[PDB]
């Protein structure tokens, strides 16, 4: 649970003294890119269940196991607890962008999701597939413009690619 | 009859002042008595339903519970003790777990803390088998520490999680410790292996074409006249 | 960690939902906020030192009997004058991450959590803070939009030493 | 009951603390919001009758055995058609309420708390209200940011039926 | 998990009480149900491969629609009949089950507990299992007491879905 | 708990169409004026222990018995426990006049309050004198203008008031 | 409330047993301390007068500027040490109750639970209280069993105190 | 473990207090306790082997059926009269450990929570323990301080028992 | 949770005959000493604040870095903590000369405060010097006689030096 603006803050106060002129350029483009930050979040929730059904769909054309018989994913609620699970795992990497720290990632919902998933015997790394899609898929369709004024949010395409790229090599 | 094991208390972030102060890890607190409209009604019943069962669908929630306590006849409290008697809490909880693990996830839900230790958890697994888990959650919402903490009218929650000036606290206990362990996910024999590695297909291996090769200047071809 | 950006994240999360219309709201009017507040802590820090000296000068002269009477506490000898320096550097230091930050969840954190035992067990009278608290929004000399925050700001400081 | 001054007051009686600093900007961030958003109900006021007459439109050519198979819940006659205005002019007008309140808690609870049982027990097929909602949000027209605000709006409408 | 057996130990479980004649009485009446029930799931299993066709053909000639409109969730492909296929067979399946097990118990852990997401979020409408389970319990002719258990059987199957 | 904003929404519901238009002149002038609503709010609870303090003090100099030895307020844990209810009474004004209703104040603290001053014991009147003495220092902080713009607030000045006097009257 | 006597009915309530034999030996220990402590009591209600009015002149001589500076507080005027003789004069008689009843219970009742606030609101050092306590502590000349428990007695309203 | 220091510290830990003036008052009341206690304990020490051929001739002499009747329970045989011992060792050595202890603690924890069920299923009427504590509360010829405490202590025992 | 006359019941019943007579002599010396024990722990207590600033000063004058930022004990409440931790050990320390038995030190607070000093990040050879010095401080105020007749008092300041010694230790 860490805004970017704490995060400068608490490293300062680590530190010890006033936050300095270097620290103050980079908080103010910060602030004036901050626009790009948070609307790039709520557009990525914009079609997040479509999202969410896409890469589940394709995640299982991928494994035909999970929707076999025997595979984790095969019952009825296991089946919903696996779409739950992605969905809060976009809900998270949302709020992490909106922060703009991945600490609200890390903090709230990967850290025991390892272990979790190893002791539930859930696969990890066709947790990790669905993540990548689900990536990919978010940043365009944030990256897409229909109706937004064009502007320059690569940093956003590429924060939000990192944050990705954290859930799911910490799903493991 | 025979009462409890004494088991000494260890030391944990709860039985400790703490000088605490409104955040937002501070969980945000659900209580009957202000939430009067409608619809607060259903963020509480939302919260309850987060930490009892950890989302549950529309299968696992009863309507009597619900409907009682937006009338205000049932306390939050009992409005609890329902859904740990509660038939879905039963099959998803105590059945798939052993006395032990049932104890150790039920006092993580019910009291907010983790159990102090093993010992703790052995002590309390004496009343479950012997007296019903009907007793075992009675004698559980008895105790003062549930009654100091939450009262009639608080939903719980994690307890003193995380501390000031930390990026973690503590894990949430949703995520903790879930319904399964390995001991029954073995019994219903889930990892059966992805196999998606190294399934050697038998055709030619492909050669890259040596220095002067007719078809180096093939992909050349294609696009000349 | 009170900033308007984790109480929404804290909202949606413990209503479960995704975020709506207000999230946006609550960003474009930490806008009204942040850009006249980054300016303002610029020249806080620029403001610091003769503000840390003034709030010592305006503390000593309020009440001779620190300078006065020998003890731990008072500040005597030279030893307790660095202590006060220190205290009152930290006190806006932490202004200033309160400031940036945009809400009370730094200051909240890092100084009101155990002020209580540490006047009572100490014997810091946190009358001295108040005058300390007093100078500096007294002193800081900001116009407009920034003296606002800080009344708004230091006032919340002098509310949770009283 | 989800509008941003409610959650800030619910947040402060949460925590037992007055409104901070922080408290104070989300107020004049509804600024950023309500001063398109009054426009914007507004003129949703008036294109309304228009809204629903072509919503009907869209879902009679979207799904033509809702006209043609006779049922209770289908729109053979002309009974289930006026059932069809009525829920559409319901759903056009809690988009109205949720855009004037700042926030989805209108929205959210005068529809969304039990539309799943609705949808089951009297065979509603909730893809229609999607049909009915794309169409709203294509044919409403909105200017600048009042449009994007509603289509945050629409499609967390969307999202709940879907 | 629901068979009379289980709810028995269960009973004497949660009351801590040791087996009783109470809980007997319901394995001698399990014999009333047994002696025809796996008779019943023996024909069920031979009736099986022309049950999932003519569901079929009945889903398929009640909603036109499905097998006309292009979409991922219709029928309109070779796919989408296979997964149609699918879901009749496991719901067959389902009912065999909870007929062998004796209680609803089988039919409510692997169906029931997560149609209504399913039924939202992938756009599959629960009357098209409707018609499906209406004509399996109208073509399978089961004969005498079996066929009445059925019908309690699958009327619970409609009215989870319903 | 009801912002005015769904004041007018429940009430148009509980009618059944659509918001008028002379309820949006009313409610684009709230928006008008909501800036100095909500800031109002802080400004009170700037000063607010202070205000707190003097209003307790000059309640003990009115009545000397509240801190003669029988009185309600005598011991220390009771003196205590009054300057805490005190507080709430003040934030919980801060909160109704933040949320432009008085619904937030009747709903939440003062209707059993009535009741619970009885059965204690405590007497009304003596907390009726207080939060009255404490609203006329509320809208002064407000009321006064220093180094500020001058304004209207002749409207607001009103309102809180009006909500320190439901409260006053509905203690009793 | 704590006494001796009303802790073993807690106890003894709280096991839902019986009084046991500690209980017994607990009010026969009571002897110990009672045979001085009513005694004490009285030569403190002798001592009562001279002995605010030494607190009085001990916590002046300590703190000058409570009667220079003016202030609500401070004694600067008449009413200001008439509060501070009512102030000292309520120690000193919560202190002689607490010697008669045997344990902290009236003055941790009466005194403690709220005086944290009260000394940060109203502005009352509690390091002056500290002095009319350790002069009250000095002076009593208690001989024996009652000064030694005047002892604990006292540093346990210091240590409430600090 | 009930004696009265470990009550003194259980008070004090739930209450979250340092141990107050109560607390030391209780241990020299243990000394109006254990002045005699201990040597009551030394004295019985010396007089057990007698008092337990003493208390099983009482209960022998007043039931001669179960010197008579054949049984597993009735001391018919050698090893059922070596039971006998052993049970009665047991029960004036608890008594032996409770006042040395100074409160029933070790006789409530090493006897009296198991004796409802064990007599129960074991078939041994209390009423023999009854004979037998009564002859050792008549044949002990405590006096004074022992005396007294000891019949508190020994009706303790048969009231756990009736 | 142990006294040490409970200590000798338990250990005859895990023997499971009678106190024997060498035990009676031990416990009635123990008896003939306990006047001491008992309020040893009192006079401990009664300098219990004192000792603990005065420790705390001492701690911090010799480690510069827990006042100094990015210090264990730096931030206010952190601090507070800290000085709530070092009246808890004292505390405990002296419930245990009272019990005369370590036994409630070593089964109420030491125990997993290893382990949590140890996740927390706290330093624990700084708590060690702490509870050293405070025992140093502790007997003095214990052993120094002041208004108390001379009397023999070994078993007392070696008792309490065996316990703050076992604090420390099992700090670490
Ligand atoms: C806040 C962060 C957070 C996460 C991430 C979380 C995960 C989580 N996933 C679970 C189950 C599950 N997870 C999956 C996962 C999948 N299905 C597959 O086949 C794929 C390998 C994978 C989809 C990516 C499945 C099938 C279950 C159900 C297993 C079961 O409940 O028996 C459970 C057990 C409870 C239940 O849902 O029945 C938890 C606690 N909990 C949390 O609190
Ligand atoms: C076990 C027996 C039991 C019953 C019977 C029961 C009834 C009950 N009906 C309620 C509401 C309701 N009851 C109705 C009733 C009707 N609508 C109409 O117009 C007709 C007059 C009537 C249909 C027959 C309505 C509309 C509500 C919702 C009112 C509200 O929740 O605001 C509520 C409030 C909780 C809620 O559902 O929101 C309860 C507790 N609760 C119980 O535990
Ligand atoms: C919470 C309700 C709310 C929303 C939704 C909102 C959005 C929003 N996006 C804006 C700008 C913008 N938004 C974008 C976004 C993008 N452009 C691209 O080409 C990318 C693909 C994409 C990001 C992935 C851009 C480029 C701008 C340009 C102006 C700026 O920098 O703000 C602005 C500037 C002011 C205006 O447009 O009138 C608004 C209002 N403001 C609000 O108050
Ligand atoms: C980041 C937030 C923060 C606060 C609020 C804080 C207060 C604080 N002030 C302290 C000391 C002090 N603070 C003062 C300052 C004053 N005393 C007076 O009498 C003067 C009027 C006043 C000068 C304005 C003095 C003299 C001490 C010395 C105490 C000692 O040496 O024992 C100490 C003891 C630490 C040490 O020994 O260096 C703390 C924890 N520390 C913090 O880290
Ligand atoms: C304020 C929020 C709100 C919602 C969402 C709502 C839905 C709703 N729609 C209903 C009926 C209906 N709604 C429809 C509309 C349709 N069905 C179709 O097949 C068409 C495709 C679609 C036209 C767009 C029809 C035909 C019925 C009639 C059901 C009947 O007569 O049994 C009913 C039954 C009430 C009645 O009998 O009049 C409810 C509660 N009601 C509400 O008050
Ligand atoms: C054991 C219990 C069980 C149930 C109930 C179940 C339902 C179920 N049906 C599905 C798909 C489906 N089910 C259907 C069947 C139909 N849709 C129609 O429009 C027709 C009218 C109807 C034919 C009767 C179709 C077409 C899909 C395809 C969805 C897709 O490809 O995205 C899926 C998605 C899984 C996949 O992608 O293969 C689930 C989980 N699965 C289960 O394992
Ligand atoms: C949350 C931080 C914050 C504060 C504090 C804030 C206050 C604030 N008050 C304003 C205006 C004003 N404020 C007042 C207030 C009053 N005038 C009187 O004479 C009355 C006595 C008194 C009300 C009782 C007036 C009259 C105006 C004129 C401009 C307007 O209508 O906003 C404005 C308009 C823009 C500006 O001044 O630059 C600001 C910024 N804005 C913020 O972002
Ligand atoms: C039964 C237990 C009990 C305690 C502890 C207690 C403290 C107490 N002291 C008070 C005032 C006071 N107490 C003092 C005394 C002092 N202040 C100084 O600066 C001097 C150094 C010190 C003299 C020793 C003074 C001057 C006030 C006046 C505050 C005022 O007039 O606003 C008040 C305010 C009540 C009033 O207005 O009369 C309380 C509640 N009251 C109690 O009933
Ligand atoms: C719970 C309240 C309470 C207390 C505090 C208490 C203490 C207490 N300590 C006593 C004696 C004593 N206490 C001490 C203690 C010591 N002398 C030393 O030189 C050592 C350094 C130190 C031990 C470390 C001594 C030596 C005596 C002599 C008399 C005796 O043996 O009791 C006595 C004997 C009777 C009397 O003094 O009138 C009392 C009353 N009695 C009570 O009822
Ligand atoms: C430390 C506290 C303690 C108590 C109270 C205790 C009671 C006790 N008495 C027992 C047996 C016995 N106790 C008796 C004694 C008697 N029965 C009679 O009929 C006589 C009247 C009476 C002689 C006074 C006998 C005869 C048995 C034998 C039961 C058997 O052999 O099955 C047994 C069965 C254990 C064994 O098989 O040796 C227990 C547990 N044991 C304990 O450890
Ligand atoms: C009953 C026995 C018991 C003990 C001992 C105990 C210790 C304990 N010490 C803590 C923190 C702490 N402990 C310290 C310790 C120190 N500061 C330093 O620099 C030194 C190295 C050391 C002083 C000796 C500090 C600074 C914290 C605060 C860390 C934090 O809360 O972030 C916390 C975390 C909760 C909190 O206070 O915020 C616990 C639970 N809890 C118990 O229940």
């Amino acid at each position: 649970m860490f805004d970017i603006f704490t995060r400068v803050v608490s490293q300062a106060d680590a530190r010890g003294e006033f936050i300095s002129s270097d620290k103050l350029e980079a908080l103010k483009k910060v602030v004036a890119e901050g626009t790009k930050r948070s609307d790039a979040v709520s557009r990525m929730t914009n079609n997040a269940s479509s999202i969410v059904t896409n890469a589940a769909r394709q995640l299982f054309a991928d494994q035909p196991q999970l929707i076999a018989p025997g595979g984790n994913a095969y019952t009825n609620r296991r089946m919903a607890a696996c779409l739950r699970d992605m969905e809060i795992i976009l809900r998270y990497v949302t709020y992490a962008t909106f922060t703009g720290d991945a600490s609200v990632l890390n903090d709230r919902c990967l850290n025991g999701l390892r272990e979790t998933y190893v002791a539930l015997g859930v696969p990890g790394a066709s947790v990790a597939a669905g993540v990548r899609a689900m990536g990919k898929a978010a940043v365009a369709i944030v990256m897409d413009p229909a109706g937004v004024t064009s502007g320059d949010c690569s940093s956003l395409q590429q924060e939000i690619e990192l944050y990705f790229e954290t859930a799911a090599k910490a799903v493991e | 009859t025979i009462p409890l094991l004494q088991y000494a208390p260890s030391s944990q972030n709860t039985r400790v002042a703490g000088y605490t102060v409104g955040g937002d890890e501070q969980p945000f607190v659900f209580t009957t008595d202000n939430v009067i409209s409608d619809s607060d009604f259903d963020v509480l019943i939302n919260a309850a339903y987060r930490q009892i069962f950890f989302h549950a669908f529309k299968c696992d929630r009863q309507q009597l519970l619900e409907s009682q306590l937006r009338n205000g006849q049932i306390t939050v409290r009992d409005f609890i003790r329902g859904l740990l008697l509660s038939e879905t809490f039963i099959d998803s909880f105590y059945n798939k777990n052993s006395n032990y693990r049932f104890v150790e996830q039920c006092i993580q839900r019910v009291l907010g803390r983790d159990p102090f230790s093993e010992q703790e958890k052995i002590a309390w697994s004496i009343v479950i088998c012997t007296k019903g888990l009907a007793a075992f959650v009675d004698q559980l919402l008895n105790t003062d520490e549930y009654m100091e903490n939450f009262g009639y009218d608080t939903v719980p929650y994690q307890r003193r999680r995380s501390l000031a000036s930390r990026e973690q606290g503590e894990i949430p206990f949703n995520i903790k410790s879930p319904r399964y362990d390995a001991y029954y996910r073995s019994q219903l024999g889930f990892p059966q292996v992805v196999w998606q590695n190294a399934v050697r297909r038998f055709r030619t291996p492909d050669r890259v074409p040596q220095a002067g090769d007719p078809a180096l200047f093939l992909n050349m071809a294609r696009s000349a006249q | 960690m009170k900033t308007p950006l984790t109480e929404a994240v804290a909202l949606a999360d413990s209503q479960g939902r995704f975020l709506s219309n207000t999230e946006l709201q609550y960003l474009y009017g930490r806008l009204r906020q942040g850009a006249f507040a980054l300016e303002a802590a610029q020249t806080l820090t620029a403001k610091a030192d003769t503000l840390v000296n003034g709030a010592a000068q305006a503390v000593y002269s309020k009440f001779p009997y620190t300078t006065s009477t020998p003890g731990n506490n008072f500040a005597a000898d030279q030893r307790g004058k660095d202590k006060c320096a220190r205290d009152i550097g930290y006190y806006l230091r932490m202004v200033t991450y309160c400031l940036v930050a945009g809400g009370t969840g730094p200051m909240d954190e890092y100084l009101i959590a155990g002020v209580d035992e540490i006047n009572r067990t100490f014997d810091l009278s946190p009358s001295w803070y108040v005058e300390a608290l007093k100078h500096i929004k007294a002193n800081h000399g900001l116009t407009g939009d920034a003296a606002t925050e800080t009344n708004n700001y230091i006032d919340y400081a002098i509310n949770a030493l009283s």
